[PDB]
């Protein structure tokens, strides 16, 4: 008994952590160097 | 059972509040600032 | 000269309002003993004995309408003096 | 007797009354500030003239605070589900009315400052529309009181 | 696509999981635990009733706010070079707030018939109570959504009218008709909500 | 490409404008070279400022 | 018809209808007198603040609405969140309550609230002085206050709207346009009266007739109104308001419905009749007329529905005053013997400044603009065509 | 509940109203009929005061000349456009940037072709359009090879993105500059079309025809201009836009053209181009092809103004009003030549 | 006797039946008004001749209302599950058909207003297209009716 | 001897048979409009010659109508799970086949109507394409019939 | 007598009141610093005229700290469910209010920093807007100290 | 996290050092801190593999 409590607890904590790490990692991967001086110039 | 009545009640209420919160969060998070000043 | 009236007249009006309303509050807390309709708060927890305590403590609470107003009595007099300084 | 889950819902209502409404006010203020920038350089004399939108945002916050205090005093250990759901409904409705009004005031305030930056006669007009924003918040608050009795 | 990818991902994952669990329950002969009756009965009707009460003004106020801002930006933008249209276009915002007025009166109507009971098992709560709760929740949802979309529609048409009116000042009298035809649906939702919640006798 | 070098300085008081009268900011710069080709070519850049 | 003599007095009255508080009335009146008494000095002065200029332009309105706010607050019996108690309460005396089988129930009452059912048979009594004061601490004051505000706002709105609409007949006879009065204003007024004067009579009837002893079985007015709107006739669940309800109610609704076709169809037929007698796009004429008629019907419903802002603002004022009293300076009541008034000094300073910055200035402005909006839309969209030009004199400048 | 109309105004409502108000400033036929009767330039200024254009000649122009009129008109243009730009957020900002790129390219090629002749070095500034001003408008005077021109343009001027990999040359003569013009304009049109189709919604629907027509117009112009010159045919095939409706026959029929007859035989295949070319019969008394092209251009922009939430009401607007300036100039020219023979050659708008 | 949860399906059927039809009518009228307002500047003297699509859009709201009135009238606190499922089916069918009709009418009137501004002769053709949208919605009504009287 | 919730699926079938099909028809008409006006600006005489895709969309809608009427007529309170599942399948199949056919017809009609304004000889070829997109919907009807009789 | 999971809600509040508050500060000091970067060049001597938003962000962080600490200080093993819900509600409300206030302070600071850079007299007026954002912070704190005891 | 930091910093610094050799040695210092971060990520795990 109390299966529902522990199950919902585990599920929602895990979902929260997974969504947090996914969204933050998505933000980090997409970031702008600059394509401003160092990167813009060629030749 | 995978659920109990009180759990379902709380889940539905939290879902409603969460939907409303994320709507508000989207609207505030789309805000942008100007680039240059007049004159 | 010092503390010109431009930034102090609001002080005088506020002081006048404070003194008048504090005298009113003290008078309606003492003479009328602040009938419970006009006052919820009191100062005790055990009032199972009789009415002497309630009116006594109501007088003590109204007495506190003293320095309260007196504080302004003065502050108004000081601010008027600063206003006079031209 | 009553379940132990019952105390949950009502408390949550209070939180809404101090989240959602507040958030709306926040947006409003931010947007108005941007407007002031675009207007500060060219028409410098009317900076204080544009104190009117920002306060008209903060009032939304005030409304939230009112209802919150009320739902912090009607909370007791022995609450039936009826009372809990009444209070949750009040909190949700007031928070969302505050949020919607906040969005409206923010947009209208940007437009108002920008319009007055080029046309003094527009001033009064903007004020009119701004009223129609703020009043919306009050409508939410109304049902809160109706839900502290029935 | 900047951040809506997250929303689409959640939606698709949720529905895929729903299909998977549904078929898993079906072919396993385990359908007796998918008791819709248990969910619909053991949940007290008060939660549905107060959800309806809140929504009935939630959505109305949201629609009203949308309409006021969408019309306001255009009217004030056009008034910068045409001050004569400043006051003339109040009618659009009047119609926009009319939906909020309708929403709040509906909330007052629905809020009645809220007599608490003391039953605890479904047999004790009874058919009349369950019908009352469901019906008034449905009426609240209906009035909310109808007023929301009426508000959006009238806001859009008012924006168009205000933009057009700055040009030729003899056009406003031939564009309010669409506005009234918009307000019609906002009223239709109200009357259907009344028709739904007519016979509630909770107790 | 770095064959020349630059160093700058600035005056705290703002400087009047002959044309508009404004107290627009101004600054001084000193550039060092190594040869006459640089002395030639650099004036095209310097006259743009 | 210039609407100045009406507005000049109906604007302070409406502001007072939404500014039910007396101490704030005194404050606004003091503000107004300060501005007014320095007329000669200020007009002979160099000022720069535009707020000061608009306020000095509106000193007359500000003074009038302060003076009316004083009275309406006095009848409200809500001066600074409290009730000015003239001590004429006639509610509960001990041996009367013990005569009604109630003795020493406060023991269990130390944790509960114990509403008293009314009418033990020895109590009652209205109050000449406005609203009876005891409500100011009753924990159920909200219900009766809200009912009273509901009925207040609706009734005042209906009467003010009737005043607004009744004026067009004067101009119609003045301009000598018989077709626009016989088949014009008459259907409009009969429709409005038959719809809403019925609500007025019914609400007064419920107020005056149903005694306390008949609390159960008492009817709900809105249910009756909706029932007649939908024509449903249940035989049980709600009792008729008064004898002969069916015939009168049915007749009023049918005549109200039969009123619309006159304005909808009749007049353009007559215009075409006289045009043909002479011998003008007739289709255009009925198009414009029908648009006007449906606009009138839907708009009048909307205006009658839009009158609740009075209740809204009054309730917001009540609640805000209560909280402003009871949150900050309520703490002034304490136990200290010597250093108490010292703290009360700063506490009241903060309280006064906060009410100045929350209610006296900005929310009052919102209320005033709402009064203005009501004076414009739901008033002047009945008779005020509003199509003309003022003078642009050749006065030199 | 349409896709693009719910969220347009939230940050683009004010500017839209401002531009729509400014669109009333185009003069209808009645004002042109009025203004064609002026007797002197002072008469023209007196009439110009009474229109929406009023009060921009309160200077000491006692010897009033057409130069001051043109300069004040362009000054009004640039001040208005700059004020419009300085109140915009990021998407509209990229849009207006994309607009000004055209004048930037025009100014760069004007300056390089000016300094190609050594007789002028620094007096070329007042001729360039003030709108197309970037920080390095004077670096053009140090470029002896187009590689050096790239090195000057590279850093801050974004025009690099339009020719960074399309030009590979080391000698800077007077012939290749036309190639530079054509390639830069080609890249600009291509990028603008891609940006428009990305932006999505009603803006794409209401702006695709304009860009398509501009592409075909430039294609035909470059074809006809290169008949009796040293430009080889393959290079010409390497210069057409690829966003018009002439995609197959643009690269399969135009490149195989050598006189006006074949261009006629290709243009007559489509309805609209057939009509446009028939109208411009190249007779002594008939207008040249350019005038008919301008007429179609103004027709398209005028038609484009019938959609509420379409971004191009900005872009379109600018183009239209620029044409208006040209019209006024022509009228004043007649008042300088003291004859009204060709005063009716204007092209009416609205 | 029937089980306790009989009325939920009928209630939600009526709610959806009105809501989706209102969505469709709102979209149609919004789009038609956009087109009219855009077109009025060039050729105002044809405004009365072009409001027809709005009039046709109102018929979707009428269909939604009539099905809602019938379906609410038939409801009772103790219906059988067969009836309530008929109710739900009829409501869904009419709502979705109304939404589709609204989409079609809105887009077609949008194109047609400008088309008529370009050339008067288009007009009669436009009318025909409008009919082939309107009847589509009408078909939905009759299907729902057979479901409601079953 | 049979559960009553077995009726559920059957009614749902009816809805689909008129819902998804209906949507397809709507879309087709809309697309045709954005061609038809766009074509009338230069060659008005062709308008009556470009209505065909709209009538074909009408037939697409009629298919769903007839199948829905038959399905609704078959319904009864005492249906076994067999007939209910059959009804559901037939409705889903016809509805979604009609949707696909309408989508194709819409794109085809727009492209062809725009094209024919320049090359008249396209006409006959266009109609060939149309029939090859109409028969799609026809096939839906066939399978539905086989499920209704059985 | 009381379940162990009662601890849940309580200490989650003791986390959240901190967490979200910090996020707000991370927007107040960051974007303002980005603005001061632009300010530094044209007039490097106005850093003291632009240090306001960062101190505001620190203040809101202190607010989060004090509520989190006070709520954490009331922890016990046999905590009742009621107290647990109270603490969770208070913590969440203060956390999200702090987040919103941080957002507003950051945006207005970035605007006003460069606004003052171009236009000196903006500076004093800029402070005004910041104060109102700070008021929202106060309000969050109030609710928690109304929910700690009652 | 360490991978992200190393990748971004390495790209920016390598493209930067293409022109000015002196930056090169400084680059390594930044990278060192990145490594240190990864080291922490191991260390905690180690204790949780014995406790």
């Amino acid at each position: 008994l109390e299966y529902s409590v522990v199950f919902n607890l585990v599920l929602w904590i895990m979902i929260g952590l997974a969504l947090a790490v996914i969204i933050t990692s998505y933000n980090i991967w997409n970031m702008d160097p600059g394509y401003d001086s160092i990167i813009y110039r060629m030749t | 059972g995978f659920f109990s009545p009180g759990i379902w009640m709380g889940l539905l209420t939290t879902l409603f509040m969460l939907f409303i919160f994320t709507y508000g969060l989207h609207m505030i998070l789309s805000l942008k600032t100007m680039d240059r000043f007049d004159d | 000269l010092c503390c010109g009236p431009k930034l102090a007249a609001c002080g005088i009006v506020l002081s006048a309002w404070g003194v008048i309303m504090l005298i009113m509050l003290g008078i309606f807390f003492n003479v009328h003993s602040a009938v419970l309709i006009e006052d919820v708060p009191f100062t005790e927890k055990d009032f199972e004995n009789g009415p002497q305590n309630i009116y006594n403590l109501y007088e003590q609470v109204s007495y506190n309408c003293f320095i309260a107003a007196g504080l302004y009595l003065l502050l108004g007099g000081f601010s008027f003096c600063q206003v006079r300084l031209n | 007797n009553n379940p132990e889950y019952s105390s949950f819902f009502g408390v949550m209502g209070a939180s809404s009354a101090m989240v959602f409404s507040a958030m709306g006010a926040a947006y409003g203020t931010a947007k108005s500030g941007t407007g002031i920038a675009a207007m500060s350089v060219m028409r410098p004399e009317l900076i204080m003239k544009s104190i009117i939108p920002v306060v008209m945002a903060g009032i939304i916050a005030i409304y939230g605070l009112v209802v919150a205090v009320l739902i912090a005093n009607s909370l007791t250990d022995g609450i039936t589900l009826y009372r809990s759901f009444l209070q949750l409904g009040a909190g949700l409705s007031v928070g969302l009315s505050g949020l919607a009004a906040g969005f409206a005031i923010g947009i209208v305030g940007d437009a108002g400052v920008r319009g007055t930056a080029q046309q003094p006669r527009l001033f009064v007009g903007m004020i009119l529309i701004l009223i129609f924003a703020e009043v919306l918040g009050l409508y939410g608050l109304i049902v809160a009181l109706i839900l502290s009795t029935k | 696509t900047g951040l809506e990818l997250l929303y689409l991902g959640i939606f698709v994952a949720f529905w895929a999981c729903m299909v998977v669990v549904g078929i898993c329950y079906t072919i396993f002969d385990l359908g007796f635990r998918f008791d819709v009756a248990w969910f619909l009965t053991e949940t007290s009707p008060f939660m549905w009733s107060n959800l309806g009460i809140g929504l009935a003004i939630s959505l109305s106020v949201v629609g009203a706010a949308w309409g006021i801002y969408i019309t306001g930006s255009s009217i004030i933008g056009g008034g910068v070079k045409a001050p004569r249209i400043k006051t003339k276009n109040l009618v659009s915002i009047i119609f926009c707030e009319a939906v909020a007025i309708y929403g709040i009166i509906m909330a007052i109507v629905i809020s009645n018939m809220a007599e608490p009971f003391s039953a605890t098992e479904p047999k004790a709560i009874g058919h009349r109570n369950y019908h009352a709760g469901y019906s008034m929740f449905g009426a609240g949802l209906t009035v909310g959504l109808s007023n929301l979309f009426c508000g959006v529609c009238v806001g859009i048409v008012g924006s168009g009218a205000a933009l057009a009116d700055a040009q030729n000042p003899s056009l406003f009298v031939k564009i309010l008709i669409v506005e009234i035809f918009g307000s019609a649906i906002g009223l239709f939702g109200v009357i259907v909500a009344i028709l739904q919640t007519s016979r509630v006798k909770m107790g | 490409r770095g064959n020349v070098f630059l160093r700058q300085a600035e005056i705290e008081n703002p400087l009047e404008d002959p044309v508009t009268g404004d107290y627009v900011h101004k600054s001084v710069f000193i550039i060092f070279f190594q040869g006459d080709q640089l002395k030639n070519r650099v004036k095209k850049i310097c006259e743009g400022f | 018809i210039n609407p100045a003599p009406y507005t000049v007095i109906t604007f302070p009255f409406l502001f007072a209808v939404m500014f039910g508080d007396f101490g704030h009335g005194i404050l606004m009146t003091l503000f107004a007198v300060w501005m007014v008494l320095r007329e000669s000095r200020i007009l002979s002065q160099k000022h720069e603040n535009e707020m000061f200029s608009m306020v000095f332009s509106g000193r007359y309105i500000i003074l009038l609405m302060g003076l009316f706010s004083i009275y309406t607050g006095l009848i409200y019996n809500d001066c600074f969140s409290k009730s000015l108690n003239i001590f004429g309460s006639s509610w509960s005396v001990r041996p009367m309550f013990t005569q009604g089988n109630w003795t020493e129930e406060t023991l269990l009452g130390s944790s509960v609230l114990q509403l008293n059912p009314a009418i033990p048979g020895v109590f009652g009594g209205p109050y000449p002085f406005g609203i009876d004061p005891i409500w100011n601490i009753a924990t159920n004051k909200l219900t009766f206050l809200n009912s009273f505000k509901m009925k207040m706002s609706v009734i005042l709105g209906i009467i003010h709207m009737l005043f607004g609409v009744s004026l067009s007949l004067f101009n119609h006879i003045y301009f000598k346009k018989p077709l626009n009065i016989y088949f014009g204003f008459i259907p409009e007024i009969i429709f409005m009266s038959s719809l809403f004067g019925y609500l007025v009579i019914l609400i007064f009837y419920k107020w005056t007739a149903y005694d306390a002893h008949s609390s159960r079985n008492a009817p709900s007015l809105l249910i009756h109104f909706i029932n007649m709107f939908l024509f449903s006739y249940p035989e049980s669940g709600n009792a008729m308001l008064y004898s002969g309800q069916k015939g009168i109610q049915c007749f009023l609704i049918v005549v109200a419905m039969l009123c619309v076709p006159w304005m909808l169809l009749f007049k353009p037929l007559i215009l075409r009749h006289q045009y043909l007698r002479k011998k003008f796009d007739f289709g255009d004429t009925m198009v414009h007329q029908a648009i006007h008629t449906i606009e009138y019907c839907l708009g009048c419903i909307s205006n009658t529905a839009s009158y609740l802002r009075l209740w809204a603002l009054s309730l917001a004022h009540a609640q805000l005053s209560e909280v402003l009293w009871t949150m900050v300076i309520h703490i002034g009541l304490h136990v200290r013997s010597l250093a108490g008034g010292l703290g009360l000094f700063f506490i009241f300073a903060a309280f006064a400044t906060l009410t100045v910055a929350i209610l006296l200035i900005m929310e009052g402005l919102s209320a005033f603009l709402h009064a203005l909006r009501l004076h414009w839309v739901e008033f002047q969209n009945k008779f005020y065509t509003g199509t003309g030009f003022k003078f642009l004199p050749f006065s030199f400048e | 509940s349409f896709f693009p109309e719910l969220y347009f105004n939230v940050d683009n409502g004010y500017l839209e109203g401002l531009v729509r108000g400014l669109k009333a400033g185009v003069l209808s036929q009645a004002d042109y009929l009025n203004l064609v009767q002026c007797e002197t330039l002072e008469d023209l200024k007196l009439h110009l005061q009474s229109t929406d254009y009023g009060n921009f000649l309160a200077n000491e122009a006692s010897p009033l000349t057409v130069s001051v009129i043109d300069d004040k008109l362009k000054e009004k243009m640039v001040v208005e456009f700059r004020h419009m730009r300085n109140h915009a957020y990021e998407p509209l900002a990229s849009f207006l940037d994309f607009i000004t790129y055209s004048y930037m390219i025009d100014n760069v090629i004007l300056l390089i072709t000016g300094t190609l002749h050594q007789r002028s070095i620094a007096e070329l500034v007042p001729k360039c359009h003030p709108l197309g001003s970037f920080e390095q408008m004077e670096a053009v005077n140090i470029a002896q090879t187009p590689a050096e021109l790239y090195n000057a343009i590279l850093v801050d001027t974004p025009l690099a993105a339009f020719f960074q990999d399309c030009i590979s040359e080391q000698d800077l003569d007077e012939m290749n500059i036309e190639i530079i013009r054509n390639t830069l304009y080609k890249a600009y049109l291509e990028s603008f079309y891609k940006f428009c189709t990305l932006l999505g919604g009603t803006t794409a629907d209401a702006m695709c025809p304009i860009l398509e027509f501009e592409a075909d117009r430039r294609a035909f112009i470059i074809t006809i201009n290169s008949f009796g010159t040293e430009l080889s045919k393959e290079d010409r095939a390497k210069l057409f836009p690829h966003c018009g409706r002439l995609y197959p026959e643009g690269l399969a029929q135009l490149a195989r053209a050598d006189d006006y007859e074949q261009v006629k035989n290709v243009a007559d295949y489509y309805p609209e181009y057939k009509l446009l070319f028939e109208g411009a019969g190249s007779n002594p008394g008939d207008k040249t092809l350019e005038d008919r092209f301008f007429e179609h251009e103004v027709k398209l922009n005028k038609l484009a103004f019938l959609n509420q939430f379409h971004f191009g009401v900005f872009y379109a607007f600018v183009k239209l009003k620029e044409q208006e300036c040209r019209n006024i100039v022509w009228i004043a020219e007649c008042i300088a030549q003291r004859h009204r023979a060709k005063i009716d050659n204007y092209i009416p708008i609205f």
